[PDB]
């Protein structure tokens, strides 16, 4: 199954991607929980 | 040719509207299907929506094993009201 | 030692002789620890890396969207608070669930081979699936009813080797198939062909060749075959006459060619068995080349491809034998090298060398097509395309489920080095299966065992719930993958991206529609414990009942300390349903472990290690009852050991481990049997099951002869309330107990008050009574862990499942013929075995298409005698005695088109009753059941109209909450008056007034919480209960019935002696002694020699001494004896016979007199299972209470007055009342309702059907001459419309001959055969 | 048929019949439109599998499966598949005038009668009461007579007592293995809810009092009432249908009172006195001036049936005990006195009932087997026999055999470490050694258990038979055998293994002294092996007796 390591290598690629964005020009949005769009 | 009890073509056309409108409302945002909140989206009275949803026959089968063990049937446990003791 | 508050009231005489190093741990640790790992409530920002709820989100969420530039990233999840509490959830029908809000962000990309220009949008998503959030006792409140989820004992993933020799091979030596069992799906197999070959297979495929699987993976056929059996190279200087002498292969092989090597001497004659002396000559000789013949190399095939340097091409392919025509080519080509295979019959046969020529699959290109022939022959995939296709099909991680424990068991069995193997198969593991499967044929090693505890894994609720949550997540991603790819992030929100329906539906069916989640039987605190320690081998994805056989339903030498061998249910599943041991504990991988004591040759160490099943065969394990020299040394030359799963006897210099306690082998229910070593294993198995079916009596009575584990079952079951913190009890009420927390055990800076609400008479899952009674007083101090109020069937913290009766063993006029019990009238007048049963009766109001159903107070065709018990709403009052046939609630249904018979309307005009168009469908009690209405619950829709009684019950609930809040503030108000006054009188005016603002700030902040709590309960009372669609109102009542003991009820003991009471004789008829004390129960002594259970009599002998000592204490206490004489007699009982106790620690005037008052009825004694009292210690207490050491006295007959001519064994035995009463066993029927198609009797009208007349009873009548009795029971008693109605008229008329007619089972058979186009008629 | 809440429920044949009509009418309309052969050949093909799926399912035509797990239930599936209407009725059928309840021993009942509760008799015999109330004049209509039974009027009990006087009822246990599983009894009204069963018919029914239930049945027609009295009565089937031996014999509780009564003692109270008749023996015993078993001489008047048609009486003076003379009072006239001069074991009583059946007949035997049950229950209560902790006597020479056999194995284990014997040679040496010591303890235990009772006759130490409770229950054949007393007093021996081998270390302890933790775990191997074997004994033997009936039924 996809239990543990089936998609582990993909997480490191996405984690490193957000690190470059959060360094310069990185913003975080506090979206409300109950939002339709 | 779908249901057991045949519905006329004049009441079966408007029945698909209540079933199509109920599908979009249940998936709005973590919503549960119910006949109370659908009466406002279609501007239908409370007594009218209970008759349209209840018009669906959805007949069951008596030759089905009730429970995990396949040793008893539903037809073998039914009784009659016309014949007496 | 120091005694707590509960232990000072009554002390049990312990006959234990072995010291205890470790006490019994928490019994329900397997249900609580497995759920905390899955549901991590208390955690920091950094979660754990377990396989629970966090691993599911960490494996399904982080996936990019195909044909798009979006991806979902999982950040974390948080657990909220439940809407309702624990106790207020079983009455409303809620699931006591808790929501979880997982924070998942959505990322966007540009699909430019680089993750740039992203926009993270973190949004706390709504609850996906509400977790049931099991309680602190290990139960899941699902839809109001608490359930347990038993653990599953499934097979561990890995490889398994065995013999499997049967009728298929028609011989003794046979080769088994190594069937690799993954975690889920993608099964494999490897079967060895009988003709020195190997034929692998699949879960559904036929026999596949093993030669094509070697060259398709990338390995060469020449190198893989040379490294399988052996490899030998020979040099040839123009003539191929040489043999590489192997010191290992030449040993044990005869040489048919005479050799003259040795510079003038002979080594081996013509066809002679070489000896070890001549074999060792070749080592010190140093020779390697020898003159070999040409006719002896024709059998030895070649290993690798031989290439000649003169010709330039492969002169001989791999796996080719030598022939006569192939010998002249070597002399002409003059090859410098030669490689042949040296195989023999004494060693392992080269099965891989012979199977390499099968189907002509040796090359790399020809082997890749043979595999595709078995997977998909003639498919759309090409020859080379299917090779790359199949290479990635079974290599998929999601397809080939291989857990971490399965990878460990895979490498450990084959002998690999890397224990934590990867989830995918490796090329280094495929070579170990070949060398291990062919080795099991010649018998050069050992095989595996599929029934050992090392191959079986325990799966708890934490893994079964995480697997269902994982399936629910993969069902969400498959539906939200197409929605995210065809859309963007700026047009929607992360909430609308995925759906939460499949997750909530996956966990809804696991707790409500799974065979593992079953209703907990709470008719006994012991049944609740054994239901949670239960390990079932059945269930989904496991071994079922039909495929069990006999090899799994037995015990194994590895079950010592992990699974109880005398706790299997007798019936269709015996040996499949097991129970965990007392000291057993699961390992990290899921294997069962048991504690042991490391013992050395000089000192038994104090450290305790928990050993698994596979780690047990290395060490030497001795018994726990081994003799010691008061210094840690064994004093026996011959000790009992089980080092290699063999119960043998060895020396004390070879022991390495020691057991902790003799009770670690038996389970909890099996350890509560005193003198277990004297009972047979068949009776002990039945005694532990009947002890589980005991009904809580009206008065709880402790057993005079116990074990000591009774104070651990009642504490770990949770039926009794224990003190969370220590302090002084403030006030004791019959419904609640409030304690004042001590000054030292307070976490915050206030006083602190704990309030415990006691559970009053409530209904159990088995329709029994459950209530708690206070045990503390006003003004006594308690510590953390003391029992404040005992639960059902508990006596002062102990376990009281039954009562101890005066038993005499003798035949009494045949009333105790085989197993019947001759009872007295004293046990009925004293209300000994009387029990309370609570029954629930519900009445629902639906919405008929003609008209709705409403609860009213007007019933047609009734009188005043039936409406006086109801009220203005239509429901009976609480506390009204209802007989059989009374009306509970009023309910009428509108009817239309009745079509009344004209002969009926003439009769209604006789009296003058008006015609009402309403059918009477009121809720009434069944026939034969009477009780008292103790509680009425009313449920209605949210916003629906409520009757007058709905608000009346609401007003009572709103006041009991208000009375509790006023009591909470009243006790804390007095603490503010004594603390402020003590500091004002004792020892600056500004500092005195400054502390008043802080004291009043706490009483004002608590007052604000009381208003929030009061408005919370008021809001919950107004919330309408959600029910099934189509129901308007639900009214349920509760009836309480007190069932006494009557002839027919089933009684039993703790030693497997069950019976049914036959008669209740008066007191004057029971046998009495010289003093005139009559017995209570007369048992038959003929059962003891048949079923060997001597502990049944040893309990009777020890029970006589326990009651005899209580009579001396009572006589000593009534004569106003001094305290110095009481503690002297108590020291003679506890500190003189055996075991070990301690006195002179309690006050004589207050705590010793209170102890002697609890021993007035009898002195309780503790007898462990294998560390109990002997025959000498039992007779030592018989002579202490002025009783005969033989345990037998001469009795007198109550009816004739004559004395019996033989001494009779008397004493007190603990009896139990089982849940097999005759009130639900006696049935009778004359007529009734019949079915629709087949006119056969059936139930459904508050009455059962009939007795099924099977074929075995037909053969009994056919064996007789009863032809009219057989025809009557087949035609006129069933399946006859004109037969039953005309026979009933005959019985009333007076005469009765027969009415045969024709059965309806045959009339329907004719109409069904005719509908198949087959004509069938009666020729007559 | 509809259900609760307006929901309907149909069968699996309505949608099958509807599917054929939907395709048959579609084919009839496709023929008048002059449709080509390309489109009409596919519609005629659909009509094939439409009717084929209606007749039977599982063939090459896959059955329809819509919104359901099970495939379907066609016409042929109603008469086949282990659930057909023809096979479901052959294995069972509910009947009227029946009921069930637990069983209970009644020691005061006769052989031809049983106990029936009042609450069950009112329901089983309900139609017979309605016809008796109208014939007597207590009720005018059947509607008024039914209301009298619901109120339980006192005059209804007088009517119920008359409708069951000569009306037999049938009792049967759930496992009906042989013919004696169904027997007819005359029901009597008892207070309670449990069916009072006769103690002697418990052997044929194979029924114990552990909560077992027994079904009842009421024969309606007088043709079935005569078959229950002349064929299915309990007094008619007194012999087994498989052998010639009586099946209704005194059980363990009755044979225990008849063995203690006829058990000669050496010296007792009232030994050597003479009695003029059997009535003086009872008169001397009831006064307490004579022991139950003392050597006396009583003059007896007996009759001999050995002569053809001549019942000649003979008066002789015999030398017997007091208990054997009291037992001869219930013996019929056709039997001599030499039949009660023995110790009256279980094998001796069954041979007396068989000999009594061939001499005096059946009427004098059904009243003689009831007298043995009354005499056995009476004299087993006077003697308060009981099992205690001192009844399992241990031979003093058991320690001299266990300690000697343990030293004979220590000298062999030294030879195993020296290379003299092999693994297989040592296995057969220690297995045959403990088997010899187990038989040596058993023969030394029975010698000390049977001849331990000593007495004094005018000054002496004479050894007689042991009057021990554990010895009497095994000697009389009531309960227990040599293999069970061996495990209580003597050593248990060597235990088996589910694999089929014998463990080297035996169980040298008994159940009186107690077992160790390892000795108790070894005994659990053969315990669950025998318990799990019973599940196959009821599944394999039941399949054998069913195949034997299907062949020899005609
Ligand atoms: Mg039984």
């Amino acid at each position: 199954l996809p239990s543990v390591e089936a998609k582990q290598k993909e997480r490191d690629a996405l984690a490193k991607a957000m690190e470059e964005f959060l360094s310069r020009g990185g913003k975080v949005q506090e979206i409300e929980p109950n939002v339709v769009a | 040719q779908t249901r057991t009890i045949r519905l006329p073509i004049h009441v079966v056309k408007e029945l698909n509207v209540y079933l199509r409108a109920a599908r979009e409302l249940t998936h709005k945002l973590d919503h549960e299907p119910s006949p109370e909140e659908i009466a406002n989206l279609l501007e239908k009275p409370v007594a009218e929506v209970k008759r349209m949803l209840g018009l669906n026959e959805r007949v069951t089968s008596v030759d089905v094993s009730l429970g995990p063990d396949s040793d008893k049937t539903l037809l073998d446990t039914l009784t009659d009201d016309r014949p007496t003791d | 030692m120091a005694y707590s508050y509960t232990e000072k009231k009554r002390i049990r005489k312990d006959f234990s002789k072995l010291p205890d190093v470790m006490d019994v741990p928490y019994l329900l640790a397997i249900q609580l620890d497995s759920y905390r790992e899955f549901l991590q409530a208390g955690a920091t920002k950094e979660q754990f890396r377990d396989v629970g709820l966090h691993a599911a989100f960490k494996s399904v969420f982080p996936i990019i969207s195909y044909s798009g530039n979006a991806a979902l990233e999982y950040v974390g999840y948080r657990l909220g608070e439940p809407a309702f509490d624990v106790k207020e959830c079983v009455l409303r029908g809620v699931t006591f669930a808790v929501p979880l809000r997982v924070k998942v962000r959505l990322i966007i990309f540009d699909r430019e081979s680089s993750n740039k220009a992203i926009k993270d949008i973190k949004e706390q998503e709504v609850y996906m699936g509400e977790i049931p959030l099991m309680t602190e006792n290990g139960t899941f409140i699902i839809n109001g009813t608490e359930r347990v989820i038993v653990s599953q004992l499934h097979r561990s993933p890995g490889v398994f080797f065995d013999h499997d020799r049967g009728k298929t091979h028609s011989s003794g030596k046979l080769l088994y198939s190594a069937r690799i069992i993954p975690y889920r799906g993608s099964w494999l197999d490897f079967e060895f062909d009988p003709k020195d070959c190997v034929f692998v297979r699949i879960d559904r495929r036929r026999k596949l060749p093993a030669s094509v699987l070697l060259r398709a993976l990338g390995y060469s056929t020449e190198e893989i075959l040379n490294a399988f059996y052996a490899t030998n190279v020979f040099h040839i200087k123009g003539e191929t006459l040489n043999l590489e002498l192997v010191p290992q292969r030449l040993r044990g092989e005869v040489a048919s060619i005479d050799i003259k090597d040795g510079s003038g001497k002979v080594i081996v004659e013509q066809g002679r068995r070489i000896t070890a002396r001549h074999i060792n000559q070749l080592e010190k000789a140093g020779v390697s080349q020898l003159e070999v013949p040409f006719d002896y190399l024709i059998g030895r095939t070649i290993a690798k491809a031989i290439v000649h340097p003169a010709t330039g091409e492969i002169i001989a392919e791999c796996n080719t034998e030598l022939t006569l025509d192939l010998l002249a080519k070597v002399a002409k080509a003059q090859v410098v090298r030669i490689e042949t295979l040296y195989t023999n019959d004494i060693d392992c046969g080269p099965f891989i060398s012979d199977t390499l020529k099968i189907d002509n699959t040796s090359n790399q290109l020809e082997a890749l097509v043979e595999i595709y022939r078995m997977m998909r022959p003639g498919e759309p995939p090409t020859k080379e395309a299917a090779e790359t296709l199949f290479g990635n099909l079974f290599f998929s991680a999601e397809r080939y489920d291989l857990s971490a424990v399965g990878r460990m068991k895979f490498n450990r069995r084959i002998g690999r080095t890397e224990i934590e193997g990867p989830g995918v198969l490796s090329k280094e593991d495929i070579i170990d299966v070949l060398k291990t499967l062919v080795d099991i044929r010649n018998g050069k090693g050992i095989v595996d065992d599929i029934d050992h505890l090392g191959n079986r894994r325990v799966r708890c609720v934490g893994e079964m719930a995480e697997n269902q949550f994982r399936v629910g997540l993969v069902r969400v991603e498959r539906a939200v993958k197409e929605r995210l790819s065809m859309a963007e992030s700026e047009g929607l929100m992360p909430q609308d991206l995925i759906n939460a329906k499949p997750v909530a539906a996956a966990i809804k069916e696991f707790f409500g529609s799974s065979q593992l989640s079953q209703f907990m039987d709470q008719n006994n605190p012991l049944s609740e414990i054994t239901h949670k320690r239960r390990v079932s081998a059945l269930g989904p994805g496991g071994l079922t009942r039909e495929r069990a056989g006999f090899e799994v339903r037995d015990v194994h030498p590895t079950h010592y300390g992990r699974v109880c061998p005398i706790e299997t249910p007798e019936g269709p599943n015996i040996g499949l349903i097991n129970s965990l041991a007392t000291y057993a504990r699961t390992n990290k991988y899921g294997f069962l472990e048991s504690p042991y004591r490391v013992v050395k040759d000089s000192l038994v160490t104090d450290e305790i290690v928990f050993l698994s099943a596979i780690e047990e065969a290395d060490h030497v394990i001795a018994q726990a009852s081994a003799t010691l020299n008061e210094k840690g040394q064994l004093v026996d030359e011959l000790v009992a050991v089980r080092h290699l799963n063999e119960f043998t006897v060895k020396a004390p210099e070879d022991v390495t481990l020691m057991d902790v306690s003799p009770k670690q082998v038996v389970s909890v229910a099996a350890s509560l049997i005193p003198f277990l070593e004297h009972d047979d294993a068949n009776r002990a198995l039945m005694g532990s099951n009947m002890q589980r079916q005991a009904v809580p009596t009206l008065r709880a009575d402790k057993p005079l002869v116990g074990t000591g584990m009774e104070r651990n079952v009642a504490r770990d079951s949770g039926v009794c309330v224990v003190a969370r913190r220590g302090g002084v009890i403030d006030s004791v009420d019959a419904s609640r107990v409030v304690v004042r927390v001590a000054d030292d055990e307070v976490e915050t800076g206030e006083a602190g008050v704990d309030i415990y609400n006691l559970t009053k008479y409530t209904r159990s899952n088995q329709n029994t009574c459950i209530n708690q009674r206070p045990l503390v007083s006003k003004g006594d101090v308690v510590a953390r862990g003391d029992i404040l109020a005992d639960g059902p069937s508990t006596d002062m913290g102990e376990l009281a499942l039954g009562q101890n009766m005066r038993v005499a063993f003798m035949p009494w006029n045949g009333f105790n013929f085989e197993d019947s019990i001759c009872l007295s009238e004293r046990v009925v007048q004293e209300d000994r075995f009387t029990t309370i049963h609570i029954q629930e009766l519900t009445c629902v109001a639906r919405d008929t298409k003609l008209g709705p159903e409403e609860i009213t107070a007007d019933i047609p065709n009734v009188g005043e005698a039936a409406l006086n018990k109801l009220d203005e709403a239509g429901i009976v009052y609480v506390g009204a005695e209802v007989q059989a046939g009374d009306i509970l609630v009023g309910k009428v249904t509108p009817k239309g088109e009745t079509q009344l018979t004209p002969e009926e309307k003439l009769l209604r005009a006789i009296f003058g009753e008006k015609a009402s168009d309403v059918k009477d469908t009121s809720l009434r009690v069944p026939t034969g059941t009477k009780g008292t209405v103790i509680d009425v619950q009313v449920f209605t829709r949210d916003g629906v109209e409520r009757d007058s009684r709905a608000l009346s019950i609401e007003k009572m609930q709103l006041d009991q909450i208000r009375k509790d809040l006023n009591e909470e503030f009243r006790i804390v108000e007095g603490a503010t008056f004594e603390r402020l006054r003590a500091a004002l009188v004792g020892a600056a005016d500004d500092a005195l007034n400054e502390q008043l603002e802080k004291a009043q700030a706490y009483i004002s902040d608590r007052r604000q919480l009381l208003d929030d709590k009061f408005e919370d309960k008021k809001r919950k009372l107004q919330q309408g209960d959600d029910l099934a669609p189509g129901v308007l109102k639900i009214v349920k009542v509760y009836l309480a019935i007190k069932r006494r003991i009557q002839p027919g009820d089933k009684m039993a003991g703790r030693h497997g002696n069950k019976g049914v009471v036959s008669v209740i004789m008066p007191v004057e008829d029971m046998p009495h002694d010289a003093n005139g004390t009559p017995v209570d129960i007369v048992l038959n002594p003929l059962g003891v020699p048949s079923r060997m259970n001597v502990g049944q009599i040893l309990e009777t002998h020890l029970g006589l001494a326990a009651k005899g000592l209580g009579e001396k204490i009572n006589r000593m206490l009534e004569e106003q004896r001094k305290v110095a004489e009481l503690r002297k007699f108590l020291h003679e009982i506890y500190n003189e016979i055996g075991g070990r106790e301690e006195n002179l620690d309690e006050l004589g005037d207050n705590e010793i007199l209170a102890l002697a008052k609890n021993l007035r009825g009898g002195v309780p004694m503790a007898t462990p299972v294998f560390d109990g009292a002997k025959e000498r210690e039992i007779k030592a207490m018989l002579k202490l209470a002025d009783l005969p050491e033989s345990g037998q006295m001469r009795l007198f007959d109550g009816r004739t007055g004559n004395q019996f001519e033989r001494p009779t064994t008397v004493g007190y035995m603990y009896m139990l009342k089982l849940n097999h009463l005759v009130d639900d066993k006696m049935h009778a029927r004359s007529t009734g309702s019949y079915s629709l198609v087949t006119q056969q009797p059936l139930g459904g009208k508050a009455q059962f059907g009939g007795q099924r007349f099977g074929e075995m009873e037909v053969w009994a009548l056919e064996a007789y001459g009863a032809a009219y009795t057989l025809q009557e029971m087949l035609t006129v008693k069933s399946d006859d419309v004109n037969g039953r109605t005309k026979m009933y008229k005959n019985i009333v008329d007076g005469d009765h001959r027969m009415e045969a007619g024709m059965p309806e089972s045959f009339n329907v058979l004719i109409k069904e055969i005719r509908s198949l186009g087959i004509d069938i008629e009666l020729e007559t | 048929v509809p259900l609760d809440g307006g929901r309907f429920a149909t069968s699996d044949l309505n949608d099958l019949y509807r599917r054929v009509i939907n395709r048959n009418n579609r084919l009839k309309r496709l023929l008048d439109l002059a449709a080509p052969d390309i489109i009409v050949r596919n519609e005629k093909r659909m009509l094939q599998e439409a009717v084929d799926a209606l007749l039977d399912n599982g063939r090459r035509g896959r059955a329809i499966t819509g919104s359901n797990k099970r495939p379907l239930k066609s016409l042929a599936d109603m008469i086949k598949g282990k659930q057909g209407r023809f096979r479901q009725n052959l294995l069972g059928k509910r009947v009227d005038y029946s009921g069930r309840s637990v069983i209970t021993v009644g020691p005061t009942l006769r052989l031809h009668q049983c106990g029936l509760p009042k609450k069950m008799a009112l329901e089983l015999f309900k139609p017979f009461i309605f016809g008796k109330l109208e014939g007597r004049g207590m009720a005018t209509t059947i509607k008024a007579a039914k209301k009298m039974v619901e109120r339980e009027l006192p005059e209804v009990w007088d009517v119920l007592a008359e409708v069951i006087r000569e009306h037999p009822v049938l009792l049967n246990r759930a496992p009906t293995l042989h013919r004696l599983g169904i027997q007819a009894f005359e029901p009597v009204l008892i207070e309670g809810k449990a069916i009072q069963l006769h103690p002697l018919v418990c052997a044929a029914y194979n029924a114990d009092f552990d909560g077992d239930q027994m079904a009842v049945h009421v024969p309606l027609t007088l043709e079935a009432q005569l078959e229950a009295r002349a064929l299915m009565m309990s007094t008619n089937n007194i012999l087994s249908p498989a052998n010639g031996e009586p099946i209704i014999v005194p059980s363990q509780d009755v044979v225990m009172g008849l063995y203690y009564m006829t058990r000669e003692a050496i010296n007792a109270k009232g030994e050597g006195m003479a009695f003029a008749d059997l009535q003086e023996v009872d008169r001397a015993y009831r006064s307490g001036q004579a022991s139950l078993h003392a050597r006396v001489k009583v003059r007896i008047n007996e009759k001999i049936k050995g002569e053809d048609g001549q019942l000649t009486a003979n008066t002789r003076i015999v030398d017997t005990t007091v208990g054997r003379a009291l037992l001869f009072q219930v013996v019929p006239a056709g039997l001599p006195f030499d039949v009660v001069n023995q110790s009256m074991k279980k094998k001796a009583i069954s041979k007396l009932i068989n000999h009594c059946y061939r001499v005096v007949g059946l009427k004098d035997t059904v009243i003689f087997a009831d007298q043995l049950m009354y005499t056995g229950f009476a004299y087993s209560t006077i003697s308060g026999v009981s099992i205690g902790v001192n009844d399992f006597v241990i031979p003093d020479e058991k320690a001299r055999i266990i300690n000697a056999a343990t030293d004979e194995v220590k000298e062999i284990e030294s030879q195993y470490a020296s290379g003299l014997v092999t693994q297989g040679e040592k296995y057969n040496k220690v297995i045959d050694l403990w088997s010899k010591a187990n038989d040596e303890v058993s023969k030394a235990m029975m010698a000390n258990l049977s001849k331990e009772k000593v007495v004094d006759r005018e000054g002496k130490e004479v050894d007689q038979e042991s009057f021990n409770s554990m010895y009497m229950m095994a000697d009389s054949g009531a309960r227990g055998s040599a293999a069970q007393i061996r495990q209580l007093a003597g050593m248990r021996g060597l235990m088996a293994k589910p694999d089929g081998s014998i463990i080297e270390t035996p169980i040298t302890a008994n159940f009186r002294e107690g077992l160790n933790v390892l000795q108790y775990f070894i005994s659990t191997h053969g315990a669950r092996k025998g318990l799990a074997d019973t599940a196959l004994k009821t599944a394999n033997s039941g399949y054998l007796t069913r195949r034997l009936v299907d062949v020899a039924q005609d």
